[PDB]
């Protein structure tokens, strides 16, 4: 099959959660699968980035509401035009 | 003289019985993947999409 390959041919993006996932369940059989959650669980929302999305607005829930809002390292946008400009 | 020729009669179908109960639990009995999948290649370790392929991508 086509089960880990990419666009370019190469390795997807979720390949290696899915090969600890298949490392897993090759040493282990049924009656004891209960241990490889984890793994499941670090590519499934490798997948869908369903954790990653919750604490971000967790975190936007926050910042939105502060008058300071950021006092940081901050972070520009350029335009296309001008990415080595200065 | 018919005492032990019923005996031979439930001794054959008590074996019948055995052997009923033990294919059931047979089935049931989980199963290898070298003896549910393909026998050759018996590892379900993928590796698949070998060319542009990244050194730290395997785990």
């Amino acid at each position: 099959t086509a089960a880990g390959i990419s666009l370019t041919g190469g390795r997807n993006r979720c390949f290696s959660e899915w090969q600890s996932f298949m490392h897993c369940t090759a040493k282990t059989d049924a009656k004891s699968r209960a241990q490889c959650l984890p793994n499941f669980e670090d590519y499934m929302e490798c997948l869908h980035h369903t954790k990653e999305k919750a604490r971000l607005r967790e975190i936007e829930s926050v910042l939105k509401q502060k008058k300071e809002g950021l006092e940081a390292p901050p972070v520009k946008v350029i335009p296309v035009k001008a990415i080595g400009l200065v | 003289d018919i005492l032990n020729e019923e005996a031979k009669i439930v001794q054959a179908l008590n074996n019948q019985r055995e052997l009923t109960i033990k294919m059931h639990e047979l089935k049931r009995e989980e199963k290898d993947y070298a003896h549910s999948y393909s026998p050759l290649f018996s590892d379900p370790v993928p590796q698949g999409g070998s060319i542009g392929k990244a050194p730290g991508s395997s785990r």
